């Protein structure tokens, strides 16, 4: 097949976006069984496929979010007797995003992967603004390290799966059903399955290694055959299934 | 992208209806038509280029990129987006192409012609790596599939 | 293959030979078909180059008309007298004693 | 109503071709070499010095190359024809002699005639028999009037030196690594200094890389070592843009943490890091003075010039973060061509230098001590070395310029005499560097910068598709310039020396830079008036017509180019909605009063480099002219080359069909020359009764192809 | 609304110690710290425009008629000859020119500035303004070892002078 | 935001001021004492509208 | 559009030509000047003119960390030795600046003073940038380090040491400082106001624009490679420069076979 193939254009699954590699390079990667791979697509099924707003809500629950985006304003603060970092939260935006967050959730995120800071260093004034206090560096660096901290915390994750990049709601139109379904990229299946709302027992990953790591090798054996047949036909070459079953 | 999808959409419609407004006027006993009906040689989409209109010459599935600063050639204004300035060729092979159209069309020809050798570069080593791991399996008289051991 | 220039060349060459003139075929120019077509009818040939033809095996006329004309053909260096080759049991390499 | 067309434009093409054009690249380059370059290269090594005995020296004063002749067994000579050399396996060459002076205890010994070696001669160059002859007296030499020339004869086998393609030098470029991290690099090539330099941003702070250092080194430490001691200067030389400085800011914390703040502290800090075979101060300083960013000039220890050079390059990196896009690797404006002259000159340099030094070896071994009386150099002034080196390089086809450190191969090919076309199409060929060493895969395709300079439809079948290519039918390749006057015009027109400025100035959006061949000149306002002044003076003809000027408003810099090796092409000038040329001019040219050169000085046509081609607008046919036009296309079919010019009606066929014919014209059996019966070649194919085509192109009349036809009409 | 979003920060942050008029708290107003621009160097608050040469002269002549120092850039050569020196290759220059009145300067309708130079006219253009400071000085070297020095003032703006080659080659085209 | 010493031109650094906090030069005795309250403004970017409104 | 406004005259002064020098501080924004600062010593090396300054700075003031001043004062000089002490007092009461040469030729640059109705010009004998000296760290390091502690030919003509010896051969010439507030400044500033009438025809500036162009931008090549007898192809419409007429017609008539004379004088000129 690798010789007769045309490898035609316009493969976007009907959403004019999020194309993937096909043909010779894809097969060259399926068979190498590399435990790491690009384009780590994951599919998932909703609890109700017509609940559009709830679909968006679970999307928000699963998508990665950062302190530097949930806030429209951040500032370093210097006072003659104190120094501290300030953040102003985007309240109306959070309502609009339907994000299930609260100011203090940042505090819980704080003291994780941030080197000796304590929750008491954070002054949660209220729903609008929260702030954090520095500490004596005491070695290898000076107190004015504030600058490094001030530009670093905005990067910290506050809500969502760390390993996900983005998720897209796919819609269909056929007479059987005009409904929605959720498509996600990111190389960790176990996380997406472990949430409310998602019909986890139907979730499917394109990369072999993850499904093997989570569902066992007998599920890997089936994902190979699905994947090879999927790529062959989505080109349009006919290979008898018994010829691929042996390979798996 | 929204704009460009509309552009390629309209241009494709131009070719679809141009071929449509050609296939019905051809006589029976016309030769390209006969050889394309029975299917031995050619295709309808091919007759349309050879008579009616050659299409948008996409490079790797996109409109021809801008080579110079914000334009494909000097012969067109900077930041211009009109169809002719990004690959569309309005002539058929019967009226004959014009300098810019000829240059863009030969660019799309060379893109493919580079491929034929290259797409054999990986094929050979799948053909090798596979058979070198899998040529030993054979089917026994008890209907099982067994390796050498 | 879509070689239309080969369809045209065979026509312009015909009007050239019948009138005694060499026709230009430059790029983005050359002699136009809308114009050569009338030199044929001046000599009594069909204005699109296809002619009557009679079968030399049966003697009864063909059922279609046929496209006659003069085309430039150029012979190439790859001859078959130079390419045939067959071995029974000739010499062998010393290091690894196969042919 | 349309503009009245000047229908006779095509006459200009024979006028251009009867002086320039096909095969003339090779001939002109060799002609330039043997007549002005050999003299400079000898001048650069005019005197050798003794080991002892002051005022003992040996001096060259002038050098000659003569005309071709043959050895004979009685130390006697006769001139020879090209064909006697083809038939006798000899080597078509001419002796080299020098006017040497050498010491004798007596104050002088003059010489004028001394054989130092041999030089092969390119056919039809100014020192060969065939030049200037008439077709009726070609017959007496057994040579053919139509033969292209431009190739050599060595050991009896005709050989060609293919046109090579190089990447441009001394020119900064920023790029994204495989890991995504940005970087920048230049090759600071003087006559020998091919050494590279590089910088990295690997972690969020900028650093340099070199073979000379054992680790990597950040920007600010070198800025301190360079003589910029204070911190206030840096924000000047980088700019006052808040996000730019914000990005730069962290790139100095790791520096100011280290308590190194004055130049010598830095020097002794980096001095310990050198790859050697307190002294570290001077050892570091010479390194920073002579071996890093060498192409940028400085007077003694006035480091300011290269300080700003680092500043500008770093600024580009910063703005690379805002937008990742860069200039493509293969935009033809950034690629240079090497002909026979540059290749051969680089070889003769090393060979002559090594001759002189080896002569010194034997001299030093005897002269002071080995006799009671002075030695004579004529006892050792030997002359087979130059001959051996030259002939072996041309015949074998691979050179080792071990001073330059390059060991390329595939520089020569035997001239294919399959037909008439194969010879010509061979003469205009170009090879390339990649040679399937890396998976670039991009450069095989065609880029729009190739318009008109290179043939679109000529590229070999098979694996080398897109690597080899062929020159178009009207294109000139420019020679190098002596750089004298052009600096003066900028100095007067409004440039302000950067040496006098602080650094804030390059920040304002109302100022532009100006470079010349990748070298910095000053700072300018109203770039437009510079361009208008330049073209207005170049049209009237003070400056050389091949000098080019161009602008890049995103970078707010203006580029001046005068280096040699970049292609150029003529266009008609247009102004105020009408072409400059007129039908009356064109009639005069037909009558023979005015020739091409007149058109050049009357400001009716001009050369446009591809790099300058970017800024103007060109109309194809005159009826498409509008307000914005700036030139016009002389004859559009010159987009096509020499083998693509046999195809009639190529603009009707599907292009893959025209590429395949471009490689079967080079194989059709036909005729080879008028002397075809007298040559004894290893293999030669002829047709018995050849006929000329009935439908014929116009390029098929410029190359006189229907005098040597290769087909039949069926 | 600004203050409405600001109230929570107002409730905690609004302290300051700027009333401490004593050593380890005070700042003298002349010893400000420095930011990268002269215009931006107004950091301790108690709470660029465009111009054309003709306008600058107009202000210095009418709106406030006062003398001021300038600095100009001269072209490489003047349209005379090296006085009694006859060029070797020395260009006619101002360096050795005679004292006193030497010429005039004129500006046109529509604001073109030009410099009357004998038979010919030369164009003048403004250079680049800067934030930093420049001054003019001189030295009274009366003795072989010692002397006295004087400073005359600060230069404000600088100019370039350049002949228009278009109006120069037009006398008779090459 | 970077700040330079008027005394020596080098960037100023904050230190543990004795009564009120302090910018100080790393080398020269020039110093600066914090009197006023001061902040710098970041204004980060927010999420786009397409998929924030799409699907409600 | 005519030169209708602001027709100001121009004047030149040579009285201060050898005295004018231009000093600037890139580190000092224009919004303040050094008028209040006493410069305690000034110096020049006239040969290869280069300048050094020395000036005072206040110490009692709150923006002075007197503790830091004392601590570093004990270090930049010998703590209690003061062999080459730069500050007899234990505090940094003074600073020094260095200078850097800006160009090798100041001739094309002149100072200009504007006055209502008159402009006065004078060349500049030199332009130097100014640098704040950071050398005190260097001598602190030197103090700490010292506390812790015929002939063959050469090819070293380009040596740093050689040019530093040439530089060291000139001893430093000292000057007495006087600020801009001194009446000395105006007393000498008047010298630039050169005497003369409002306007007189200049002895120079006589050359014509065509003449001015030719010697402004002279031919780079002073002798032509080939003769105008046409040993190689040569211009035809641009009449041969010096060729005798009898040979000019010969050149013209080798091109065209037959020709009625009536069109010739267009080529050889009506004269
Ligand atoms: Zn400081």
């Amino acid at each position: 097949p690798g010789t007769q193939m045309t490898l035609k254009t316009f493969h976007f699954a009907g959403v004019a976006s999020m194309n993937i590699t096909l043909g010779v390079p894809r097969i060259k990667e399926i068979i190498n069984a590399s435990k790491a791979i690009s384009t780590p697509i994951i599919t998932a099924q909703l609890d109700k496929d017509d609940d559009a707003d709830y679909a968006r809500l679970v999307k928000g629950r699963i998508e990665k979010t950062l302190l530097g985006e949930i806030s429209e304003y951040i500032e370093e603060v210097f006072l003659p007797d104190d120094c501290f970092i300030l953040v102003k939260l985007s309240l109306e935006r959070i309502r609009l995003l339907r994000l299930e967050v609260n100011a203090e959730t940042v505090r819980y995120s704080i003291c994780t992967s941030k080197l000796r800071v304590k929750p008491g260093d954070v002054a949660v004034h209220g729903e609008a603004v929260v702030c954090v206090t520095p500490r004596e560096n005491s070695k290898s660096s000076m107190y004015y390290v504030l600058q490094f901290l001030k530009e670093d915390l905005p990067k910290v994750v506050v809500q969502g799966i760390p390993e996900v990049s983005r998720a897209v709601i796919h819609i269909d139109e056929q007479s059987g059903k005009e409904k929605y379904k959720l498509l996600v990229e990111g190389d960790n299946l176990r996380a997406v399955m472990a949430t409310h709302g998602v019909k986890g027992t139907r979730t499917t990953s394109n990369n072999t290694y993850e499904v093997e790591k989570t569902l066992g090798i007998e599920a890997a054996r089936t994902t190979i055959i699905n994947e090879i047949q999927y790529t062959m036909v989505n080109h349009g070459m006919s290979i008898d299934r018994r010829h691929v079953m042996l390979l798996s | 992208e929204t704009l460009e999808a509309l552009i390629l959409k309209e241009l494709s419609v131009i070719r679809d209806h141009a071929g449509s407004a050609c296939l019905r006027e051809l006589d029976k006993s016309n030769s390209p038509l006969t050889m394309a009906l029975c299917g031995s040689k050619g295709s309808f989409i091919n007759i349309s280029q050879m008579i009616a209109c050659v299409g948008q010459q996409a490079i790797s599935g996109s409109r021809v990129p801008d080579g110079f600063e914000n334009r494909s050639l000097p012969h067109f204004e900077k930041h211009s987006k009109l169809p002719a300035a990004k690959g569309f060729v309005a002539n058929s092979f019967y009226s004959g192409l014009t300098p810019t159209e000829f240059f863009f069309h030969t660019m799309a020809g060379r893109e493919g012609l580079v491929d034929t050798a290259v797409k054999t570069a990986e094929t050979g080593y799948m053909q090798r790596r596979l058979v070198k791991s899998l040529e030993d399996l054979c089917s026994q008289y008890d209907l099982t599939v067994r390796s050498s051991t | 293959r879509m070689t239309v220039g080969k369809l045209i060349e065979l026509l312009a060459g015909k009007a050239g030979v019948l009138d005694g003139r060499f026709h230009y075929g430059t790029a983005f120019g050359g002699s136009k078909v809308k114009d050569v077509c009338e030199d044929l009818v001046r000599h009594g040939y069909n204005y699109l180059g296809k002619d009557y033809v009679t079968s030399g095996i049966t003697g009864e006329p063909l059922e279609a008309y046929i496209y006659f004309g003069p085309v430039y053909y150029q012979k190439l260096k790859h001859m078959v007298l130079d390419k045939m080759h067959a071995r029974a049991r000739g010499p062998r390499a010393v290091l690894t004693r196969q042919p | 109503a349309p503009i009245p067309t000047v229908e006779e434009k095509w006459r200009l093409l024979p006028a251009f071709l009867k002086v320039k054009g096909l095969v003339k690249q090779h001939i002109d380059s060799f002609n330039y070499f043997i007549n002005v370059e050999i003299k400079k290269i000898m001048k650069a090594n005019e005197k050798v010095t003794s080991d002892a005995d002051p005022m003992w020296y040996l001096k060259y004063l002038n050098i000659y190359v003569g005309l071709p002749d043959v050895e004979e067994s009685f130390n006697v000579t006769r001139p020879v024809s090209p064909h006697e050399c083809r038939l006798r396996d000899m080597t078509y060459s001419a002796p080299i002699t020098v006017d040497i002076e050498y010491t004798r205890g007596s104050q002088r010994i003059i010489r004028n005639a001394l054989p130092i070696g041999r030089m092969p001669i390119m056919l039809r160059s100014s020192n060969c028999v065939l030049t200037g002859k008439t077709p009726a007296e070609f017959a007496k030499l057994n040579e053919c009037p139509l033969d292209p020339g431009g190739y050599f004869i060595v050991k009896g086998v005709e050989k060609v030196i293919l046109i090579q393609e190089q990447l441009s030098k001394n020119r900064i470029i920023v790029e994204a690594d495989r890991k995504g991290a940005v970087g920048a690099s230049v090759t600071s090539s003087t006559h020998e200094k091919k050494s590279r330099t590089n910088m990295a941003v690997k972690q969020g702070r900028f650093y340099l890389r070199h073979n000379t250092l054992s680790e990597d080194i950040p920007i600010v430490i070198i800025f301190k070592a360079m003589g910029v001691e204070s911190d206030q200067e840096i924000v000047q030389m980088i700019g006052t843009e808040e996000h730019v400085m914000a990005a730069f800011g962290p790139s100095l914390e790791e520096c100011q943490k280290a308590q190194i703040f004055t130049q010598m502290q830095a020097l002794k800090y980096i001095g310990n890091k050198v790859r050697r075979q307190k002294t570290k101060i001077e050892e570091a300083r010479e390194l920073l003075a002579s071996t890093i960013l060498t192409h940028v000039p400085v007077k003694e220890f006035n480091f300011r010039a290269k300080c700003i050079y680092t500043a500008v390059m770093v600024r580009r990196v910063i703005l690379a973060q805002g937008d990742n896009k860069v200039d493509d690797r293969d935009y033809y404006g950034n690629k240079r061509l090497e002909l026979a002259g540059q290749l051969l000159s680089l070889l003769f340099e090393d060979l002559f230098k090594k001759f002189n030094s080896e002569m010194k070896k034997i001299a030093d071994q005897v002269i002071p001590k080995q006799r009671a009386a002075q030695f004579d150099v004529v006892k050792h002034m030997r002359q087979d070395q130059i001959t051996n080196g030259m002939v072996n390089a041309i015949s074998t086809g691979n050179w080792s310029l071990k001073r330059f450190k390059m060991d390329r191969q595939g520089v020569t090919q035997v001239l294919s005499r399959l037909s008439y076309i194969s010879a010509l199409g061979m003469m205009t060929r170009i090879s390339s560097q990649f040679e399937k060493t890396r998976k670039v895969s991009g450069p095989r395709s065609l880029q729009p910068s190739q318009w008109g300079m290179l043939c679109p439809s000529d590229t070999p079948e098979g694996e080398a598709c897109g690597l080899v290519k062929n020159l178009a039918l009207m294109t000139h390749i420019t020679t190098d310039m002596e750089d004298g006057p052009i600096v003066k015009l900028a100095s007067n027109l409004g440039v302000e020396d950067v040496n006098l400025l602080c650094g804030e100035e390059l920040s304002y959006p109302n100022v532009f830079l100006v470079f010349l061949n990748g070298n910095i000149l000053g700072v300018i306002r109203d770039h437009k008036k510079l361009v208008n002044t330049f073209r207005l003076m170049r049209r009237a003809g003070y400056i050389n017509e091949f000098v080019s000027i161009s602008t890049n408003l995103t970078d707010r810099c203006v580029y001046i180019s005068s280096d040699g090796g970049r292609l150029c092409r003529p266009y008609i000038i247009v102004k105020k909605q009408k072409p400059a040329v007129t039908n009356k001019h064109m009639e005069e040219l037909a009558q023979g009063y005015r020739n091409f050169e007149d058109f050049l000085h009357e400001s009716l046509v001009e050369y446009l480099d591809v790099n300058e081609e970017n800024d103007c607008n060109i109309a194809l046919y005159e009826h498409t002219i509008n307000k914005d036009t700036t030139h016009l296309e002389i004859e559009p079919f010159t987009l096509l080359g020499v083998c693509a010019g046999l195809i009639p009606y190529p603009h009707h066929n599907q292009s893959p069909r025209n590429t395949y014919q471009c490689a079967m014209g080079k194989q059709a059996m036909g005729t080879i020359g008028y002397n075809q019966r007298n040559r004894i070649d290893t293999l030669m194919y002829l047709l018995a009764y050849p006929q000329k085509p009935m439908v014929k192109t116009k390029t098929i009349e410029l190359i006189e192809f229907e005098k040597l036809p290769a087909g039949q009409n069926a | 609304q600004g203050p409405a979003e600001m109230m929570k920060k107002k409730g905690n942050w609004d302290k300051t110690v700027d009333v401490s008029d004593m050593g380890p708290s005070h700042i003298i107003n002349i010893k400000k710290e420095k930011r990268e621009t002269d215009e931006e160097t107004k950091q301790i608050l108690r709470m660029l425009p465009k111009d054309v040469s003709v306008a600058e002269l107009l202000r210095e002549l009418s709106l406030t008629k006062e003398e001021e120092l300038l600095f100009l850039q001269l072209p490489d050569t003047l349209p005379g000859q090296p006085p009694t020196q006859d060029i070797a290759e020395n260009a006619c220059t101002l360096a050795d020119l005679t004292e006193g009145q030497v010429g005039k300067l004129l500006i046109r309708k529509s604001g073109r500035v030009q410099l009357l130079l004998g038979k010919v006219t030369l164009d003048v253009t403004m250079g680049t303004a800067c934030s930093f400071l420049q001054e003019l000085v001189s030295v009274g070297l009366g003795d072989s070892r010692t002397g006295e020095m004087t400073v005359l003032g600060h230069v404000k703006h600088k100019l370039v002078c350049s002949p228009d080659f278009e109006s120069l080659l037009d006398h008779k085209h090459r | 935001m970077l700040l330079f010493c008027p005394g020596c031109g080098n960037g100023l650094i904050v230190e543990e001021g004795q009564r009120c906090h302090r910018f100080s030069c790393n080398t020269c005795p020039y110093v600066h004492n914090i009197t006023r309250k001061v902040t710098n403004r970041k204004y980060p970017k927010l999420k786009e509208v397409d998929d924030v409104l799409g699907g409600a | 559009d005519d030169p209708v406004v602001q027709e100001i005259d121009v004047y030149l002064a040579k009285s201060l030509a050898e005295k004018l020098y231009l000093f600037q501080y890139p580190v000092r924004p224009a919004s303040m000047t050094y008028d209040d600062i006493p410069h305690l010593s000034a110096k020049i090396k006239p040969k290869q003119q280069k300048v050094e300054l020395e000036m005072a700075i206040d110490t009692l003031n709150p923006n002075y960390c007197r503790s830091k001043g004392e601590q570093i004062a004990l270090n930049v000089d010998g703590a209690c030795a003061d062999e080459t002490s730069t500050y007899s007092s234990k505090l940094m009461d003074k600073q020094t600046f260095c200078s850097s040469q800006t160009t090798s030729n100041t001739s094309r640059y002149a100072a200009a003073l504007y006055r209502q109705g008159e402009l006065h010009l004078t060349p500049l004998h030199g332009i130097l940038q100014l640098r704040p000296s950071f050398s005190y760290l260097d001598k602190a390091d030197a103090k700490h380090r010292e506390r812790e502690a015929e002939q063959a030919r050469q090819r070293r003509v380009q040596s740093y040491e050689f040019l530093q010896k040439k530089h060291a051969e000139e001893p430093w010439v000292h000057l007495h400082y006087y600020g801009l507030r001194d009446s000395r400044s105006e007393h000498e500033r008047q010298y630039l106001l050169c005497p003369g009438s409002s306007g007189v025809e200049n002895t120079e500036l006589v050359k014509s624009p065509s003449e001015y162009l030719m010697m402004l931008m002279p031919p780079s090549q002073e002798e032509e490679k080939d003769k105008p007898v046409a040993p190689s192809n040569v211009l035809s419409m641009a009449q041969l420069r010096t060729l005798p007429l009898a040979d000019q017609i010969k050149i013209l008539m080798k091109n065209v076979k037959v020709m009625p004379f009536a069109n010739l004088m267009s080529l050889l000129g009506p004269s």
